């Protein structure tokens, strides 16, 4: 991030948004995968009932 | 042709080489050694999903 | 002759100057032309070395001209030892440590091997490339006997008759 | 050579026909300083900075191609169109959305172009004649 | 060695002359010039080791077909010799000894 | 080819001094020699070979004849300063090639980047920090000393350490932040009832 | 209606052949007109069109010409089986048969 | 071939006239500029 | 010249040369009917006709832009052939490609297709400028022959066969003329005719070791001023 | 000063929209910037143009309450 020191007031500005990034853009990972499954997620995730 | 690799967004150096030579130059000493498959496209994606009656698709 | 076609279509949004298509070698030739030609310096002697006691001059008169511009160069020093034993101390196993501790971490090594085998299959380009030739030109020659046997039928017809 | 060294030429005609064909072939130290100010084609007459816009233009031009050149994440949505699987689809429109927003790096640089400046501390020690303030001056 | 002097003469030892000339111009030349993208009237280097294919014979025939011998060659081949393909390759000399037999009866 | 005589010229500078027309003054390079080099020895044979084929091998001519200094360095610092100005990028990228072809590791140009940056912030700071001592001077306070670093019995405040745990707890004040209370825009509703009395 | 031929615009023409000696002669002309094939005059009804140097790709420009001088439009699925002169011209007797009976042109 | 412009034996109308590489550069420009003027407009 | 010397050069983790199956943890494995519930899957059976279809389809939107120019047309076809031939002839064994290739390279054309739609392909734009130059020159040549005049090209071709009948004139012991001696009779001439053009410099080094760019010009110094323009 | 500034900013953009027409109207992978630059274009004028407008007015205000104001105290 050493080349980012005279871009803003914070030398860590871009570090602290790419947290923040990481964890919603992977938060949102299992939200579309379950998506992707349809209706039957849950046979996907625990298989058939019992 | 490097003009088509570029607008067709083939960005994986010598995906489209039959004998990508350079990649093995490249991964002489690289963990799991392997080169970019025939014609591979960064953007396809050919992963499945299955529901079994056992859990995690098994 | 012939006449042939007077010319084929010509793109309306297509240039030299401004191709419609990107790469890298067009970025290469804008590059080149902003960096300009090589300086060859058509000299006997470097400019650096040629000059010492010159730009020994010139280097510490801009070394005390910011030292005489800032009046406060003490805060500058010792706001600067802080970060200066932290960055160092955290980094001298991946710079420096590495080469004679844990592990190597030839990582980079292993890129400027592969790129010097490339400098020199490059500089035997042109001896690779012509050893491949003699191969094909073998097997041309080879097709090229037939011709030259049927050449001489119509002699052969004549001297036995 | 460009259409304003040319407008230059027309101008400098007459002035250029004095330094070269009388001055520059006079003697001694006339011909000397007549062939040091003569009029031509310009020796090392490239413009840098020019050329430091057609490289950065054509550089970063080809960076808007790549990033703006993504799969849509609608067509995604329904399965029936060339992406089954995309967990990151939801990534698609960022690259898309910053080149974009690229376009107000120059519109908006600095803090006096985001805002009413004169609303600000800073544009107070700009008329003080760059000069320090109490932070508290925007009161008083 | 590693030992090439001090960091100001550095790009002094460099240059290696073709000829005895003194004093030597000591910059060493790290690549060609090359200041008009100008169109060059070589052919490509990368018609170097390709095998022989059907841009042969396409091109044979409009070289040929320049020349009146040529244009009979072509269109005798093109429309009575029974293959299966123009890129002719002779492995034997069966087709050319079954000819003179049938042509040095008389 | 057709344009390379007049691009050529308007690419790049040539040398428009003729030091070398006249014989005698030609340099044998005894006025700018390397001494470092491990040909040294080589360089000062040939220059005692050539100082020795325009005599004959009769050096006591030379010692009678007039000694020359290398006419063709001069101005020479003049010229790379012009050209230093000209195409400041150009000059900078070809007189460091052949050092940049050793490229040191991420970690190092990221430490040469940020130590540099890190330096000239701390310098507009103190550049900053002279015009708050200004400030005071002209407000009726003479300084004697300059500086912030507090000889006496006073707090010192020396800036924050350019690491992450420090830029994670503090940022500096900014002063687009300090602005004008919004109340102010409230005086408006004395406008807006003037125009109504008056009947605008 | 108009193509370029050699850099001239000319007005192009549809045949109608509705008879089976013109699609036999039609088809022969077609195949011998291409510039990869070989034999041309041992060419006949009965030819593979393999055996004269060409192949499934060359049956796509075959037939790419066919949709220029008849008029047709052929799908995807049926130029892959067009590998003999024969199933060219049976090809193109059913399909006048399909137009002369359910009233429109064969499914696209 | 031995008619090519010469930088120092040059007359000033040639020079005027002379319309090299980097004319042939600004004209493609200028084909940019003027086909943008719906789109600019 | 020179080989590369690791006999390991072409070791994957999948084998030797393996291009098509890359060895990764995710493996295929098979799927049962009885115990499979639902599935998501993009693969199916239609790769087959598409790759017919694209064909046709880069074949006829490549020759909007040929204006009947039937060598161009065939010169193209044989292009085209040679793009759709990869997976045919490659050392790729691509039927064995990880999750099958002949869906990834249907997918590859497509592109290529929109982009030829759009008459923005590389090869395309290629084919227009190298076409242009080919006819320009043939169209000087035709010039020179309606005026009566020689072209260059039968001059040379006329100069090359008086050379065969000096030389075979002269080597009467040997009544062999290989094309060795006819081809190095016309390179002779073709070194010499190449020189004798005013050209830009191709090779690096002239016949010292410096090369032969504008750039190379040292010491000594003696060029003048640069003189204006004459009036 | 800074209307004027953020115009010639806005004047850029459209050079360097003119000065790579030809790759922005015909090359599709640059189709989203010729889509949705004339939209980005219009915010931009916008922002600019609202900030003066609303500038000017709050100044006319000013200045004829001053002057009816100081009337009323004469
Ligand atoms: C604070 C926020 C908290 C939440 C955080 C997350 C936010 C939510 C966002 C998540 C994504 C939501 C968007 C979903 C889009 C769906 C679009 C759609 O509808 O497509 C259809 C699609 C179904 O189609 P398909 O699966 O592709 O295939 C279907 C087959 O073809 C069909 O085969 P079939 O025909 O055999 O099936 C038969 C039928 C069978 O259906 C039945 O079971 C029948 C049920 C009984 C019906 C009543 C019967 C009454 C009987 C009456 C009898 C009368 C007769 C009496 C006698 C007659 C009298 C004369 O099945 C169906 O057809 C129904 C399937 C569709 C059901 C709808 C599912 C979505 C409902 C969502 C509701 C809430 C949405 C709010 C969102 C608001 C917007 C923001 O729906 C889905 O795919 C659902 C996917 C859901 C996955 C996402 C789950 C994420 C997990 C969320 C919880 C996470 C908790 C932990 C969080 C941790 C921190 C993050
Ligand atoms: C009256 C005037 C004349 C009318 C008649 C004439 C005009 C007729 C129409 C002419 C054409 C109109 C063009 C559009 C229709 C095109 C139809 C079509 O087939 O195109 C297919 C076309 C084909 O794809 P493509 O050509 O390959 O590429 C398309 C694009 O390059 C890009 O494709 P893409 O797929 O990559 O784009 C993706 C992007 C597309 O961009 C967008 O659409 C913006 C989306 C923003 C809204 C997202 C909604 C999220 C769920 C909200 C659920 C509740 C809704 C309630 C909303 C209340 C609002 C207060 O969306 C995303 O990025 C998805 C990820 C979003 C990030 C995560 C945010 C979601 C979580 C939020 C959580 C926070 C709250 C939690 C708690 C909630 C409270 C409890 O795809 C398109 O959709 C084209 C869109 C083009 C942009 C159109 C607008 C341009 C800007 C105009 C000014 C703004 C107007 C729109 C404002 C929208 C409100 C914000
Ligand atoms: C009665 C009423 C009238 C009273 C009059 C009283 C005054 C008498 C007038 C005449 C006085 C002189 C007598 C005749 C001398 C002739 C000697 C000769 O034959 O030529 C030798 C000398 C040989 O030069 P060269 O061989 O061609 O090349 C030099 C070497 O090759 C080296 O070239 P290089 O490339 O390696 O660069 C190194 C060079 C220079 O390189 C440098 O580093 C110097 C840098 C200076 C410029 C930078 C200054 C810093 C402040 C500004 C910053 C610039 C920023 C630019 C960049 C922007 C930011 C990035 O080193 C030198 O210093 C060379 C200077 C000459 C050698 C003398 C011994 C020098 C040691 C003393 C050094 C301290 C003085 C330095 C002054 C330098 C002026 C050139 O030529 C001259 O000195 C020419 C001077 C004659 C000019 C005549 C002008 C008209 C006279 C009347 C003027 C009226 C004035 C009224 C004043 C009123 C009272 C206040
Ligand atoms: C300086 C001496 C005292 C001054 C007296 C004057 C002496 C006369 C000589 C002065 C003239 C020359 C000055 C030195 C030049 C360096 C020598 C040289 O040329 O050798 C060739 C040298 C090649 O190195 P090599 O030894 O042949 O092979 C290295 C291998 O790659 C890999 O090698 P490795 O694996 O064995 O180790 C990796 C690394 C070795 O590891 C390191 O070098 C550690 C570097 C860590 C960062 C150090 C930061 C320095 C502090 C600067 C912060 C401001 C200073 C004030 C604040 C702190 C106060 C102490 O390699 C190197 O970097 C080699 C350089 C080591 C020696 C030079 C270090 C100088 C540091 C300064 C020392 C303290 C000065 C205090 C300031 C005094 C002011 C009053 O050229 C280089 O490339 C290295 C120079 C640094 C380049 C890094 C990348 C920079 C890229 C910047 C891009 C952004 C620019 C944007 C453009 C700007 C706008 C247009
Ligand atoms: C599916 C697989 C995963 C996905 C694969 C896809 C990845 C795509 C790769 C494509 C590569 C990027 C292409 C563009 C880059 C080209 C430009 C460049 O930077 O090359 C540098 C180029 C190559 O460097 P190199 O010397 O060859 O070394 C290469 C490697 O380091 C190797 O040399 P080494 O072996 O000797 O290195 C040993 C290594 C040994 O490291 C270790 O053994 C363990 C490392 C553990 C890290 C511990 C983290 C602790 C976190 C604590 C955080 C606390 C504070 C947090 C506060 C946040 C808020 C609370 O330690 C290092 O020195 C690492 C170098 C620094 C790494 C920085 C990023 C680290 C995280 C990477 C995230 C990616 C994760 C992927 C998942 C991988 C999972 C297996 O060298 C240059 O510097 C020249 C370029 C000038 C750059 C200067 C300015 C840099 C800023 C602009 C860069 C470009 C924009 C930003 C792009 C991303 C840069 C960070
Ligand atoms: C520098 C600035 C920019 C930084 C960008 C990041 C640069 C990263 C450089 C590439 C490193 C990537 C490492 C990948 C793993 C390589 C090793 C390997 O293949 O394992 C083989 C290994 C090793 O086998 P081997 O045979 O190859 O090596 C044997 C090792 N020796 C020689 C010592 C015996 O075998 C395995 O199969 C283990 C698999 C473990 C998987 C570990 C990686 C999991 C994470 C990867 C996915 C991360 C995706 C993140 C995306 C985030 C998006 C939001
Ligand atoms: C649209 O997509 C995009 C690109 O295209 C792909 C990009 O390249 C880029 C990258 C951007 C760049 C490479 C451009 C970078 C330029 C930057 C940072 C600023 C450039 C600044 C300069 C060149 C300094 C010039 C100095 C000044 C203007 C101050 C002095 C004033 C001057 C010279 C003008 C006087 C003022 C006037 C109003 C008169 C105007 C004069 C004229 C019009 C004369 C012209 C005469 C003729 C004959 C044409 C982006 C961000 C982008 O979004």
């Amino acid at each position: 991030h050493g080349w980012t020191s005279m871009l803003s007031h914070a030398v860590l500005l871009l570090s602290c948004y790419s947290i923040i990034i990481m964890f919603l853009f992977i938060l949102g990972m299992p939200t579309l995968l379950l998506y992707d499954f349809g209706i039957f997620f849950l046979a996907y995730l625990k298989g058939a009932g019992k | 042709e490097l003009e088509e690799l570029t607008e067709t967004h083939n960005y994986i150096p010598g995906a489209k080489d039959d004998v990508n030579l350079r990649g093995y130059l490249a991964t002489q000493f690289a963990w799991g050694k392997k080169v970019i498959s025939f014609y591979r496209h960064p953007a396809d994606d050919f992963k499945c999903a299955k529901a079994t009656k056992n859990m995690l698709g098994r | 002759m012939k006449k042939p076609m007077a010319k084929a279509y010509e793109h309306p949004y297509n240039s030299e100057h401004h191709p419609l298509n990107f790469s890298a070698v067009k970025i290469a030739e804008t590059f080149h032309d902003f960096i300009g030609p090589e300086q060859v310096s058509p000299h006997y002697e470097s400019f650096a070395m040629s000059r010492k006691f010159l730009l020994t001059f010139w280097g510490g008169f801009f070394v005390l001209n910011f030292g005489m511009a800032t009046v406060d160069l003490n805060w500058i020093m010792k706001s600067t030892y802080i970060p200066w034993i932290f960055w160092f101390q955290l980094m001298y196993f991946y710079v420096e440590g590495k080469n004679s501790m844990f592990m190597p971490l030839l990582q980079r090594f292993y890129r400027r091997a592969a790129a010097n085998e490339i400098f020199t299959m490059e500089a035997f380009y042109h001896e690779n490339i012509e050893n491949k030739l003699r191969n094909l030109m073998r097997i041309t020659k080879g097709q090229l006997e037939y011709w030259d046997i049927h050449t001489s039928y119509g002699e052969i017809r004549a001297d036995s008759i | 050579m460009n259409p304003i060294q040319k407008a230059w030429l027309k101008i400098l005609e007459p002035v250029s026909y004095v330094i070269n064909e009388k001055m520059a072939k006079r003697t001694g130290i006339i011909g000397k300083l007549g062939r040091f100010f003569a009029i031509g084609p310009r020796e090392y007459g490239v413009h840098p900075i020019n050329r430091m816009f057609i490289f950065m233009n054509r550089k970063y031009m080809a960076f808007q191609a790549v990033a703006l050149h993504r799969y849509s994440f609608v067509k995604s949505l329904t399965h029936n169109g060339f992406h089954m699987l995309r967990v990151f689809r939801h990534f698609a429109f960022v690259l898309p959305a910053t080149v974009l927003a690229g376009l107000g790096l120059f519109v908006y640089w600095g803090d006096d172009n985001k805002c009413y400046s004169p609303d600000r501390f800073p544009y107070l020690k700009k008329r003080a004649g760059d000069m320090a303030l109490p932070l508290n001056s925007l009161n008083q | 060695t590693l030992q090439w002097g001090s960091l100001a003469e550095r790009p002094m030892v460099d240059r290696v002359m073709s000829t005895s000339t003194w004093p030597v111009p000591y910059y060493q030349r790290l690549f060609k010039a090359y200041p008009i993208r100008e169109k060059k009237d070589k052919m490509s280097l990368l018609l170097s080791d390709i095998d022989i294919d059907d841009t042969n014979w396409y091109q044979a025939k409009d070289f040929l077909r320049g020349s009146f011998r040529g244009r009979q060659i072509v269109d005798y081949v093109e429309n009575n010799i029974a293959s299966n393909t123009y890129i002719l390759i002779q492995q034997d000399v069966a087709n050319m000894a079954k000819a003179y037999v049938h042509d040095i009866c008389g | 080819s057709l344009h390379e005589k007049m691009q050529t010229d308007y690419l790049w500078v040539k040398d428009h001094s003729q030091a070398d027309s006249w014989a005698k003054a030609r340099t044998h390079g005894y006025n700018y020699i390397a001494h470092t080099v491990p040909n040294k020895k080589e360089r000062y044979e040939m220059i005692w070979r050539s100082m020795g084929k325009s005599t004959d091998w009769e050096l006591e001519k030379f010692r009678l004849g007039k000694k020359f200094p290398d006419r063709g360095n001069k101005r020479r610092w003049f010229k790379n300063l012009f050209r230093l100005i000209k195409n400041p990028m150009g000059y900078i990228f070809w007189k460091t090639y052949k050092a940049r072809l050793a490229k040191p590791s991420l970690i190092v140009t990221s430490m040469f980047i940020g130590f540099t940056l890190g330096f000239i912030k701390l310098k507009a700071q103190s550049i900053a920090y002279s015009k708050k001592q200004y400030a005071t001077l002209r407000a009726g306070k003479n300084i004697e000393g300059s500086g912030q670093v507090h000889f006496g019995y006073h707090d010192q405040k020396w800036g924050m350490p350019a690491i992450p745990m420090f830029q994670l707890m503090y940022y500096e004040l900014p002063g687009n932040s300090i602005v004008v209370n919004p109340c102010r825009n409230q005086n408006y509703r004395l406008y807006f009832e003037m125009r109504k009395k008056l009947g605008i | 209606l108009t193509q370029y031929v050699e850099g001239q615009i000319v007005n192009r023409n549809q045949l109608t052949l509705k008879k089976q000696e013109d699609i036999e002669q039609y088809v022969l002309k077609l195949v011998r007109g291409y510039f990869r094939t070989t034999n041309k005059q041992g060419l006949n009804i009965n030819s593979v069109l393999q055996d004269h140097g060409l192949d499934e790709f060359d049956s796509i420009e075959l037939a790419m010409q066919v949709e220029e001088d008849l008029g047709y439009v052929i799908s995807a699925e049926t130029i892959p089986v067009l590998n003999k002169v024969k199933h060219f011209v049976n090809y193109i007797n059913h399909v006048e048969q399909f137009k002369a009976e359910n009233g429109k042109a064969p499914i696209a | 071939p031995q008619l090519w412009p010469n930088p120092n034996k040059l007359r000033f109308a040639d020079l005027y006239k002379y319309q090299g590489v980097e004319m042939k550069k600004i004209n493609d420009s200028i084909k940019n500029y003027k086909a943008a003027k719906f789109y600019i407009g | 010249g020179y080989k590369i010397r690791n006999k390991s050069i072409f070791w994957t983790r999948a084998g030797w040369k393996n291009n098509w199956h890359p060895k990764n943890f995710n493996a295929p494995r098979p799927s049962y009917g009885e115990f499979t519930m639902g599935i998501r899957c993009r693969n199916d059976h239609h790769s087959f006709l598409r790759y017919v279809q694209t064909y046709r389809n880069m074949s006829r939107h490549c020759k909007q832009y040929f204006l009947g120019d039937k060598q161009l047309e065939e010169t193209f076809i044989l292009g085209l052939r040679s793009l759709f031939l990869v997976p045919y002839d490659s050392q790729c064994l691509t039927d064995q490609i990880k999750h099958g290739g002949e869906r990834r390279f249907v997918d590859q054309l497509d592109r290529d297709f929109e982009l030829i739609s759009y008459n923005t392909h590389p090869y395309q734009l290629f084919t227009y400028t190298v076409r242009n130059e080919h006819l320009a020159w043939k169209n000087e040549q035709y010039e020179k022959i309606q005026k009566g005049e020689k072209t260059f090209e039968q001059e040379l071709l006329d100069y090359l066969d008086e050379q065969v009948l000096a030389e075979k004139a002269k080597l009467r012991d040997g009544q062999n003329f290989s094309i060795e001696r006819m081809t190095e009779i016309a390179l002779h001439v073709f070194r010499k005719a190449r020189a004798g053009k005013v050209r830009p410099a191709q090779d690096v080094r002239g016949p010292d070791g410096n090369v032969n760019d504008f750039l190379e010009q040292r010491r000594p110094f003696e060029h003048p001023n640069p003189t204006g323009v004459t009036h | 000063a800074t209307a004027l500034y953020k115009s010639s900013a806005l004047a850029g953009n459209l050079f360097l929209y003119a000065y790579n027409y030809n790759n922005f109207t015909a090359n599709i992978r640059l189709r989203t910037m010729r889509y949705l630059f004339p939209v980005v274009s219009l915010a931009i004028f916008g922002n600019i143009y609202w900030d003066y407008r609303s500038q000017l007015v709050k100044v006319n205000l000013f200045d004829e309450y001053i002057q009816a104001r100081a009337q009323e105290l004469v």
